[PDB]
């Protein structure tokens, strides 16, 4: 019922002293102006048992008023080859030929590969139209000529089609043949499958020039303007091998290209080998090279999937980069989206005297208001504080406009009650164009999603923002520390993971202690080994979360703004496909880190154990608590006393998700066990690993693994790490007016850490 | 040879989801008339917050929040903190239906969707 | 209380006409004489519920009376290499370098690496003494000079192991250094570790020829006559490159060592490159190759774990057959076991007239019987009967030796009851090495199980045997559709899940129909085309059970009667080594069959969908059991009556392992849906797999994922599958003197498929 | 630098899972004394055969079902379908330690084993 009316992005999440940063706003409709402002972001957490919401004006060169207009976004992801000259429009007659794989054979018209202009009607498409293949082909005037096939396609099966317009016979071909194997499709051999057919019409038309680009998975809307050629009907499945020959194609050449065989190859016009540039590095480009030598390259948009399963796929090897001959499909979805390729509005270039921090800049237009959230560096190569807190902008990218209690049905569930939603929400699935999703919903064919952009406005970035778990989430959740910090006198410094993940441990290095967010999640394999070497040389940790450093994530060295992340497990019910888990920006193979011999013990002390949401527990001291040892932690809190009995999230500062102590995934040694959680409820679950087999009763007050850990460990060169273990540990900061255990705890601990003194050893 | 379209197949699992529903909806309406005391333990304290559900308001809970999201019900903050409403979730580009009434906070609210969620299904019946 | 005083086994689980099948047995003592007989099969369950026990008596060549004699078991993983000519026991200087990663360092005296006589303390060894790595040799006279570590091993950390004997310094000197990575050791490099020494103790006695063969992981026990040297104080954890040194190093050859180096190499004696040998079909050989040149090549013995991360592994590949240079390692257990290599006591080759059927060896001796169960097949190449029973030989040898109940914690909670155990696990745990374990416990180094062999005795096996889990379980469970079909007279040969791997679907190609056991729940993927190309054209198959097909299994090509299997997640809390995934049989990845895009769904139908033992279930019609095309499967059962309510395993037809119909994971179009079950208690679980993420109430009862669905679909030319989706189908076959609808469905799909017309068509 | 010997380091989640237990243990027995009407609803149906078991004892099933192997029982067959006793696991190598009184069917004695859990952890309180 309430309208959010305008929306923006900025290009890129950090800027340093010097650097430029370009913001993108988009209107409902293009009317009137619309006020500009920057501002410094303290706290988002309007929940009134709390301090309220609090930022301040900056002055800047930015500020003023702009023009309000809409910006078009282009959405779904498609293969574009530029064809200015019609090479791919031959006089004469053609064929096209591909292997297809339709995951939304039903979902209206869908466009597999076309050299087409809609509104023109002009050129030749290779479309699902009524779900079936249909071959047309259009001279401008309005009137068409199809081929339609006989056997309607089914869903996740491998077809070889090709499409002939054959002028000398005045007629149109279809060849549909299914080619399925073992092990491709969504059934097998078993089945009888009768679905091949040859049919032929009378070609009433001749094939004019579009004006347009050819596409794969999408038809041309209308005559390129300016070069743009916007892609509408949007095909949902794989598509392999597609390729274009200066001839007609017979029974025969259909029936020798559904094996493989690469007919009459001096007559390709073009020839697209969607695995040409897999290597051991994997295949981080859009590029398509034109494997037929015509030079008719191409370039995926929005990031349909790469390295995925053809049609050839007999399940041998399952990384793409060793069997680069049998991953030569790219699958496309309706709702990807990598870019929204909107006109800057305005940029903004920080100025000397700008103090690194969590900023954004403030739009109002009409009775709505904006906030693009980015953040300000300090000059290159220096520090200009004793505290770092890193943003976790992978992991703002990886819930980057969630959608999980619109789409999964055991959202809730999860949740364990009823979640608040808000205007945020609404505006996602009304105009889901505009947003994109995020890596916990699914592809509208069911299947994950792997890539995330920073390039389109992202709600759930907002600071005023609520989550459906039962609060707040990541950067508002963020700011409960950034309020904490910024109350208490601390001067600190902010980067973000993908700065960590540029950087390396040098950037680490420059900071007598680095503070995490509250949900680091997501973390690059450098991040990892910038955080180990780091702590192992003298640097000193707080691990202020849960959950953290749980994914291994991959930044698009092409698109430094896109993130990629492939999942064995979501809260959807998306598919994983069988052979695609290996990351095609690096080629590795990803996944949980505790899979790969780096469980975050290994490195923060604890690791994942739990998540639940109905609300939050307590923390009870252990006998490591009294220890003189560590003293200096608990200061002002007496032994008997509960810490963190009450907060922002959930009510306690020990919830949403736990992590545990556990040596056999990597605790140190020398790790002190300070005090661990309590009254969690059954809904707090337990994720199946190989150290825990699914049984009755693992879930909270029913299995010794629901709980969390706060850890301390020390390590060479007056060095440190402490973990809380808890998403909700920011959220209980400024309980009672900031007079409670969580807040001297975690006092006690920075005090310490900035001290020009070693971390007390063990 | 035999299998020709794919429009003459149907998922027939959704048969055996059709007969567990309703077998597992009267369960819970048998539930709830048995142990009428859960609706008190729920508008007490709809989050559990140190007062866990009870097993029986456990096991309602686990079929309401498990159901499919289409038609289902989440709460829309109109003015977070002062008035908060029943919204069903319709298709995607739609915006949600909203119930009439307001709550003063999300506790009320969830209660609203427990006692509208259990007159739904003895409708279904 | 009573004792289990003889146990036997047989070489290879089928014989046909005219081969030879050998039998070997121990007793208790050597002492007396021990009667065989031969006998056929038919039931085994004792339930007086049921039908009872049953067999027949065969008059056989084999039997008779025979030598009883106890035969020791070599129990323990290791490598032997044979040295006749003491060319590894220099008699001037030498040096041993070796990576070792010990995950028993306290547990007792282990050898890492000898050529050493235990009985005259002479030779040399490296060996884990009181938990500190120590360098000793002897010369025969008793006495020994030792030089010990000065750093007590960590568990599961890597280090670099350099002994040394230097002569002309009358010195023994040892090096420890320890060499963790980001990725190869427990915990990482922030640990401020120091575990690394030179110590050096006074040499007072020469190493003298041990006259025993040098080991890996091990020490020899005696003088070895007969040229077999028996291996005792057995090393848990891995080994890399072992290397000896014809001279003295010092302490900057082993920091190079420690590094990769390979040091001074003319100067080798013998280097073991444990990952020679690995290509793209893995390492499927005991084989180890001797890296200096010298000859000395190496034998693996029961089976270590091959294809396993080395000291250099770093995570940047995770399939060994594509980085061989970090998969140098061998991990050791002290309870592997791939062959009793007893002395055979008795053969038996089998007569012409002799039916193709389950058969055994009955053993008396003293108070005591013991069954030696094996196969009998049709004459090669033919058939002698119109259906065919697969017994599930590799499902047997991955519960061979089964002690879920003794090891696993959560065994009882997912067994739904307090498990009814019986001598043969008493005997299991007071004499393990006599017996070995199965891939569902793990090695006592906390790592699954991934080999088990057919040549132990197996005592799961036994036809009178009952399992944990509330009934039976495998082959006894099985013999509920030997005594049904027996009971109804029909004809059937048999053959094992290892024939049908070796001979493909040329073997059910000569028969109208194929049953199912119990549980085939692992498969080799050749089995699984046999079946698919098998049904594909014309064959009949009755999947009566469920989990069938779920684990890729391998047959290694060396040693026919050993298995290998790697699980991602196991009952028992074993660790699942993170880049260790990958069969070393054939270098395939392996896992579970959904995952490779061969869910059973693809093939049998229905596929693996939820597990519970503490009673069983009945079905209830479906909408699609009033179907016309079925009224051949219903044709006796009335439209109201439930299906299977009572039986023998649980009291229900559908029960313990639950399969389902699901298109997206396979199963056919065309199927229809006869029955699901009900009356599943909290107790059956659900596998988080992508289309179950856990949440409160992912149970029975609860979730509509736990049911069974019993299905069927034809096929091309006259096929079809009829699936019963339940483990407990079988058990419910005599329930009421074989008047029931379990039987009733049973036979008439039976009776349809052995008649000489197509099964019908849908 | 610091970390040296392997045995001056402990597994210190021995700590939290001893004050687990402890807070656990209690827990179960008053759920035993809230709801004595569950010691005779196993009595009468140890498997829950068609009488599913009550939310109350399933709890308590959950936590001995889950304990570690050494130390707990398991029922010994000592004469098939006519004695069974109760037998506690030991080390390897070892017989099971054997209880006296022999039982007529399994059904007896899982509810011996149900009875005798409860004895023992009255008695560690
Ligand atoms: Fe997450
Ligand atoms: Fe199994």
């Amino acid at each position: 019922m309430k309208d959010i009316a305008i929306r923006g992005y900025c290009d890129r999440p950090s800027v340093a002293t010097g650097e430029t940063i370009r913001f993108y706003v988009s209107a409902n409709e293009t009317r009137g102006t619309f006020d500009a402002e920057l501002v410094r972001l303290i706290h988002g957490d309007s929940n009134p048992a709390g301090p309220g919401y609090k930022e301040e004006a900056i002055k800047s060169d930015l500020e003023g008023q702009y023009p309000a207009r809409f910006q078009r976004t282009q959405f779904g992801s498609y293969v574009e080859v530029a064809d200015p000259d019609a090479g791919l429009q031959p006089d004469g007659a053609f064929s096209v030929h591909l292997f297809l794989w339709s995951t939304t054979p039903s979902r209206g018209r869908q466009g597999i590969a076309s050299r087409w202009n809609d509104e023109r009607q002009s050129g030749w498409n290779l479309a699902i139209e009524d779900g079936r293949v249909v071959f047309t082909i259009g001279d401008g005037s309005g009137a068409t000529s199809s081929v339609v096939s006989d056997r309607p396609l089914f869903q996740q099966i491998w077809y070889s089609i090709t499409g002939v317009y054959d002028p000398e016979k005045k007629q149109l071909r279809l060849y549909q043949k299914s080619v399925v194997n073992r092990t491709n499709s969504r059934f097998g051999l078993v089945v009888p499958l009768d679905s091949d057919c040859a049919v032929s019409a009378d070609a009433t038309v001749k094939a004019a020039d579009s004006e347009t680009s050819l596409l794969i998975a999408g038809l041309g809307e209308a005559a390129a303007q300016d070069g743009r050629t916007w892609c509408i009907a949007h095909y949902n499945g794989k598509v392999d091998a597609p390729k274009i020959y200066g001839c007609a194609l017979g029974q025969d050449d259909a029936e020798k290209l559904s094996r493989g065989e690469i007919v009459r190859p001096i007559s390709r016009l073009a020839h697209w080998d969607f695995s040409a540039g897999i290597g051991l590095n994997g295949i981080p480009t859009d590029h398509v090279v034109d494997a037929s030598g015509y030079g008719h390259h191409g370039r995926c948009m929005n990031q349909p999937s790469r390295g995925s399963t053809g049609w050839n796929w007999d399940g041998h090897e399952e990384n793409f980069i060793h069997c680069p001959e049998q991953y030569g499909a790219l699958w496309f979805h309706e709702d990807c989206l990598d870019d929204c390729r909107w006109e800057k509005d305005f940029e903004f270039t920080v100025p000397e005297g700008l103090k690194s921090d969590f900023y954004a800049v403030k739009i109002r237009y009409e009775d709505t208001e904006d906030y693009i959230p980015f953040f300000v560096l300090p000059p290159r190569g220096t520090a200009t504080a004793p505290i770092l807190v890193i943003a976790s902008t992978l992991s703002y990218l990886a819930y980057a406009n969630e959608q999980i209690m619109h789409k999964a049905d055991i959202g809730q569930a999860v949740a364990g009650h009823t979640p608040v939603l808000n205007e945020n929400d609404v505006e996602l699935h009304k105009n889901l164009s505009y947003y994109g999703l995020s890596t916990y919903d699914g592809h509208i064919d069911g299947r994950g999603v792997q890539y995330t952009s920073w390039r389109r406005p992202i709600m759930n970035l907002r600071p005023k923002h609520r989550q459906g778990f039962g609060s707040i989430w990541e950067l508002p959740a963020d700011l409960h520390l950034i309020d904490w910090l910024n109350h208490n006198g601390f001067e600190y410094d902010v980067a973000t993971e993908h700065d960590l993940n540029d950087q390396g441990a040098e950037l680490l290095r420059r900071y007598k202690v680095v503070l995490t967010g509250s949900h680091p999640e997501y973390q690059t394999w450098a991040n990892a080994d910038a955080w180990e070497d780091y702590l192992a040389d003298g640097g000193r940790g707080m691990y202020l979360a849960a959950n953290g450093m749980y994914w291994i994530v991959e930044v698009h060295p092409e698109k430094p703004w896109v993130m990629e992340v492939r999942k064995e497990l979501g809260v959807t019910a998306w598919e994983a496909p069988p052979g695609e888990y290996h990351y095609s920006t690096n080629g590795r193979r990803g996944g949980r880190f505790r899979g790969r011999a780096r469980a975050t013990q290994k490195i923060w002390g604890t690791g994942m154990s739990s998540f639940g949401f109905d609300h939050s527990g307590y923390f009870v001291q252990m006998p490591d608590s009294q220890d003189e040892r560590v003293a200096w932690i608990m200061e002002g809190i007496d032994p008997e006393e509960r810490i963190g009995d009450g907060g922002l999230v959930g009510g306690g500062a020990g919830g949403y998700e736990l992590d545990r102590y556990d040596l056999a995934l990597g605790t140190p040694p020398n790790t002190l066990l300070l005090a661990s959680s309590v009254e969690h409820s059954v809904v707090y679950t337990v994720i199946p690993d190989d150290k825990a087999f699914p049984h009755p009763g693992m879930n909270g007050g029913e299995h010794p693994f629901v709980r969390a850990d706060i850890t301390y460990f020390s390590t060479a060169n007056g060095g440190g790490m402490f973990a809380t273990s808890s998403i909700s540990w920011l959220g209980s900061l400024s309980w009672n007016d900031y007079d409670n255990n969580v807040s001297k705890m975690t006092k006690n601990v920075l005090n310490q850490f900035i001290k020009d003194e070693p971390a007390p050893r063990v | 040879s035999c299998v020709r379209d794919p429009s003459n197949y149907r998922d027939r699992s959704a048969d055996w989801y059709a007969f567990y529903d309703e077998r597992r909806r009267k369960e819970i309406i048998d539930i709830i008339d048995e142990h009428p005391e859960i609706v008190e333990e729920h508008a007490a304290n709809p989050f559990g917050y140190r007062k866990h559900p009870s097993p029986y308001l456990q096991r309602v809970h686990n079929y309401f929040r498990m159901q499919p999201t289409f038609g289902r019900y989440y709460i829309y903050s109109e003015r977070e903190w002062d008035a908060y409403r029943i919204a069903t979730i319709r298709e995607f580009g739609e915006l949600p239906e909203l119930g009439d009434e307001r709550f003063k906070t999300e506790e009320e609210a969830m209660h609203a969707v427990f006692l509208r969620r259990i007159e739904d299904v003895r409708a279904e019946l």
